[PDB]
């Protein structure tokens, strides 16, 4: 249910 | 000449940094990653005893037979970009996708991976390089050998003992003193990012999304994690930078004892 995301390196 | 020596294959990824392709060295079929970095987005520049991206300087400093860090095999300049040739493990999966697909890792697996990241980061620091973007997205798993490789030196710096006041890595892996004061020391900031990473491994995602969470000093565990592992995590995530362990303290921690070898790690957890 909870959303896992990549995160931008900047 | 770049276009002569490598056969380009499929795009492996792209983003702010530029674009990376699967490739093979024609000379001997060695798998490689071909990374195109636009000059317009290179912020930090170094000098080879030539003007290159700091990334190229840092990569050359950590270049060696030690597998824990991606090896730069070659690099080229073009009018609007640099092209970097990196060695490519085959078969490979990044640690982000691996955690997404498998969920929360068994502690034995998390221990093996985390130990190997520690060794790779120690290698960087001893080569005078601070990575500044340690995260699951920037770790490749050699799925056959069970060996991890730290990648993506595009936010890195030369290691120093004084404060950094610049940062362009990943904010959710950045420490509270950066969020609050735009200041950090290299080693203690690296340990914080390692705490985030270990939590990510044993819980299946990172602990914090928001600035208020990062500075708040509470680590809620969403999965069953051993007391010893929670302790280590919470020590790495100490709000005061000087309360965080050294790499030696981390590797001497009771949770870190009796690590699997990489080949055992592949056999037990990866071969499928
Ligand atoms: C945030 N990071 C992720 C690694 C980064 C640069 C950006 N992006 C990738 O997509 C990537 C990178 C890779 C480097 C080497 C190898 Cl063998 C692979 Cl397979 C790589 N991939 C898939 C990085 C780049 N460029
Ligand atoms: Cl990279």
């Amino acid at each position: 249910a909870r959303k896992r995301r990549r995160h931008p390196s900047g | 000449p770049l276009e002569s020596q490598y056969q380009v294959g499929p795009l492996l990824g792209s983003g702010g940094f530029g674009s990376v392709y699967s490739g093979i060295r024609v000379s001997d079929n060695l798998p490689v990653a071909i990374k195109h970095v636009e000059k317009d987005r290179i912020s930090d520049w170094g000098e080879l005893p030539t003007r290159v991206p700091m990334e190229v300087v840092l990569l050359k400093k950590v270049s060696s037979g030690f597998s824990g860090v991606i090896r730069l095999l070659d690099w080229f300049e073009r009018p609007d970009s640099f092209v970097l040739i990196l060695e490519r493990p085959e078969p490979v999966q990044d640690l982000f996708d691996f955690i997404t697909e498998r969920g929360a890792l068994q502690e034995e697996l998390a221990r093996s991976f985390f130990w190997q990241v520690l060794e790779a980061v120690r290698h960087c620091h001893n080569c005078g390089v601070l990575h500044r973007d340690i995260k699951d997205e920037n770790i490749l798993i050699d799925l056959n050998r069970g060996e991890l490789k730290l990648i993506d030196f595009g936010s890195g710096a030369l290691l120093k003992d004084t404060v950094y006041t610049d940062f362009d890595g990943t904010r959710v892996y950045s420490p509270p003193e950066w969020i609050r004061y735009h200041r950090y020391h290299g080693r203690s900031a690296a340990v914080w990012s390692l705490g985030i990473l270990l939590y990510d491994m044993v819980c299946g995602d990172i602990p914090f999304e928001h600035d208020e969470e990062i500075i708040g000093g509470q680590v809620f565990f969403r999965q069953r994690v051993s007391s010893e592992c929670q302790h280590l995590i919470r020590w790495c995530l100490a709000l005061r930078p000087s309360d965080r362990p050294t790499f030696e303290e981390i590797q001497n921690h009771p949770w870190m004892q009796d690590v699997l070898l990489p080949q055992e790690t592949a056999e037990i957890h990866l071969h499928s």
